């Protein structure tokens, strides 16, 4: 099914420090890939050493404690950054059906 | 600083006091003294752990000239008084050049200072050492080389026996068991042997 | 923070003593060297803000007690004349600086020696921000140095100590 | 506007001088600094506008009472004659401006020192805006300061109050 | 390691004395001349590295046993303060630099004769990583040479040996 | 089937030298081409010489013992280095199914 | 291969010296000035190569019979440390080169008046190539010409049995 995820939440003041500290846990999946191929890796090129970069699409039970401008870390030990607004926030147009669901497009860094 | 204002107004404000708010005042002479001052250039140069030591050795100088100075709101006040030797008569030199420090031992044979090193023996011969801590229980090594200069600090030395007597780097002949024992002293490419006996 | 005791500080960081000094002018407008969430969140009304970035530019002798950089004036609101008005109080609160003392939360009160212009007031076009209206220049800031004393000897023992 | 009463003004802001002179010259001829969503409505045939965007360069002395600033001119219209007439028209009207006074509606009459040239007349190529023809040309126009006195005790005494 | 026995070195490679003094000087701290993955494992929380990257300028003489080189210095950590405070720790253990020695694990010990200032600090806009502050600064750091005797002899008894 | 791999692992220090040793060997297969068609060459331009680059996707089966930022050698004699987390390493958001493949995006160089 | 007989050679080619005599000196690691396919199949393992490619830069005269060009020194190999060693004995045999003589196996000997430096060491950061560590640095290297003789003469006389 579902597997638990640890959310960061902090604001940046004007000293441009960040202060995250735990905000509890979120149900999320993920997903590497909007069809039925997967997100090409980046490179940092003029960064000096190697890393990479991806974006993907993360997947949560709506009305979550998750939003926009938090740190995600996995079971595994790598940490993500979620940024902008949901997508898909809203009901039905015609009849005002709810599915629940809202994507998130997660940045992965590590 | 007092040496810089002191070189700077030629006086001698040794008996100027700070007021008891820190008020002071430099005061130029009403006749100008043409005090002399002893200088000394040293400078530095680093080889490894043993430097090069280089200074103008002058026994007399005095005020030349005073640039006009700058203390504008782009950098602090700019003392840079030209000086000019002069020639001192107790000592009977004006300017001199000196190299020093233990670096400079290594390269002197190379600068064509007297003559090359090809030659080293351990001045003494057979010394004694007591096992006992008594009068004679340590003895110091010095070897001398055709130059005519010391060559201890630099030159490592190895005990060949250290059951009978081990020596350090710093030359220490201490003795641990009587008996003979056979020192080797190297620094890059010279060896010297040498025999020490020890006896109670 | 686990930085040595016996170094306390090098700098005086121009930049926090000017965010706060304009802060402590004038509280009602904030001022800072971030984009904070918070001002983000609302962008047809945006709270005036003053940004200083440091930019490359200007020498540095440690023997003259002189520290300088090229630190911008960015200032960002909803109105041209706004930003302009507030860019012109910023130049007359910093052009006319000739030795001139303020005093941090840290305790230490820092002196501005000069500070000079390089570039005018830059009306950058409206890129991701549209509404806002945001003018940069570039000022030639010299500050003086707290602290001059030289670290050469505890650097030499802690080597003498790890190595002889 | 919640700016400290004490501080009225600093600069003059030539480019509005410009633009408000511009306009009373020929009201007509609509002037400006921006770009009016009624101009963008129509391109087949635009009124004539003359435009001014502050550029960099030029230094600024408090002490001389004197700044300078490479404002540039740029007139677009619907002919390349049009186009160049108007250029030669502004700078017939900008450089041989030495020591001349004009007022504004806020109450200060500005004095214009000099008005230099930098760069020639630009026909850019037609981009976004393909019948609308538009010359670039930059001028270096020296203007003097309103009130240069100092606000070094307010700030002063503003820092003795807060901290002390 | 197959270089030839009659040559030990030429250069100090003063990027590796600054980064095992800095490592020496506080080991809590790790820095150097890399992108360790353990490092790159954590980000939200980074323990603070200081790293030397070396930039061209600066010319060099085998005669007056001279060389020089324009290292940069880039500080990277969780915060912004910390940042700015390291980089001052940072500047006040090179500025300050005017003959001074330091030993390294390979036995010699390095001279280092001026430590200059090019360009200011940069806060550098966070790109691929977002939580983590950047500041870069380069240096103009002038070393001495360990060994400036010249490798004539042997090149011309090996092009005699092998041609003649 | 399958063809064995062998996977080399070395993580770079502070002093930037890379110290890979043999990590065993690993089953996988290539995939050059997300659909259809085939991934384009890469050209060094840049590069004084000639080169060429390559982004293939790697299926290996799930718990292996290859990780990311390793080098993968194949059968011939080129040698490919793979970098980023593994792709669609989780089961079934909805019932908990379990495909055990994950896709690796590995660089070709040579 | 139909070059005229009465006109030989012009210059020495001298990154050929340059890549001839480092092979010479150590034959078991290779170097040269192009990207053999046989070091490109092993990247983990490679064995270090020293390249040199011509850069622009320098005057030449013909009259005084001197040459100079800004040839580059660009070193690959597996390991940090490699590169820099390479780096450091490539520096040690060319700045101390002042007059000094090399044969090719032409049958010429060329002579090396001075090699300069212009820039320092250049890491770059691993872009195609990731395991392999690469350095790049520039050298001012002026050497002399083989002949300078005028070849007015025959064209000339080429000129006037075509033409006249």
């Amino acid at each position: 099914n579902d597997e638990t995820l640890t959310v960061y939440r902090g604001a940046t003041d004007n000293k441009g420090n960040p202060n995250k500290q735990v905000h509890g846990t979120v149900k999320g999946v993920f997903a590497w890939g909007p069809g039925t191929s997967t997100n090409k890796f980046g490179r940092d090129r003029n960064f000096k050493g190697e890393s990479s970069s991806l974006t993907a699409e993360l997947y949560v039970k709506r009305g979550a404690d998750l939003k926009a401008r938090d740190r995600i870390r996995r079971a595994n030990g790598e940490e993500y950054s979620v940024v902008g607004h949901a997508a898909w926030d809203q009901g039905h147009p015609f009849d005002g059906f709810d599915f629940g669901y809202m994507v998130f497009q997660v940045e992965a860094v590590n | 600083q007092r040496n810089v204002l002191e070189l700077i107004w030629t006086q001698d404000f040794s008996n100027i006091q700070p007021s008891e708010f820190g008020g002071i005042v430099l005061e130029a002479p009403k006749v100008p003294k043409n005090i002399y001052y002893r200088a000394i250039l040293v400078g530095m140069d680093d080889r490894n752990d043993r430097p090069i030591w280089l200074y103008w050795l002058m026994p007399k100088v005095k005020l030349d000239k005073l640039d006009n100075q700058t203390l504008n709101d782009d950098n602090v006040i700019e003392y840079k008084p030209t000086l000019k030797a002069f020639r001192d008569d107790v000592v009977g030199y004006s300017v001199a050049q000196g190299f020093a420090g233990p670096g400079w031992r290594d390269l002197v044979a190379t600068a064509g200072f007297g003559e090359a090193l090809t030659a080293l023996t351990i001045t003494p011969g057979s010394p004694t050492v007591t096992v006992a801590t008594g009068a004679s229980h340590t003895a110091q090594l010095l070897v001398e080389g055709d130059n005519g200069i010391n060559y201890t600090p630099d030159v490592v030395f190895t005990s060949s026996a250290p059951d009978k007597a081990s020596v350090s780097a710093a030359g220490l002949v201490t003795g641990v068991a009587a008996g003979s024992a056979t020192i080797t002293a190297t620094k890059g490419a010279l060896t010297a042997t040498a025999t020490v006996t020890v006896t109670a | 923070v686990v930085l040595p005791d016996w170094y306390e500080e090098a700098f005086v960081n121009v930049e926090n003593l000017f965010i706060d000094m304009f802060t402590d002018l004038l509280p009602d407008y904030e001022s800072g060297c971030w984009a904070p969430d918070d001002w983000l969140a609302d962008e047809i009304e945006v709270k005036p803000t003053i940004w200083f970035f440091r930019l490359p530019g200007g020498r540095v002798d440690w023997d003259g007690r002189k520290d300088e950089c090229q630190l911008q004036v960015m200032v960002v609101t909803g109105s041209r004349d706004d930003s302009w008005r507030l860019m012109d109080f910023v130049r007359a609160m910093l052009l006319p600086m000739q030795g001139d003392k303020y005093k941090m939360a840290d305790g230490y009160t820092a002196q501005i020696r000069c500070a000079g212009e390089v570039a005018g007031p830059q009306l950058l076009t409206p890129g991701q921000r549209i509404d806002t209206r945001v003018v940069t220049a570039t000022f030639k800031v010299s500050v003086s140095m707290k602290s001059a004393k030289n670290y050469k000897q505890k650097l030499y023992e802690l080597w003498q100590a790890l190595r002889g």
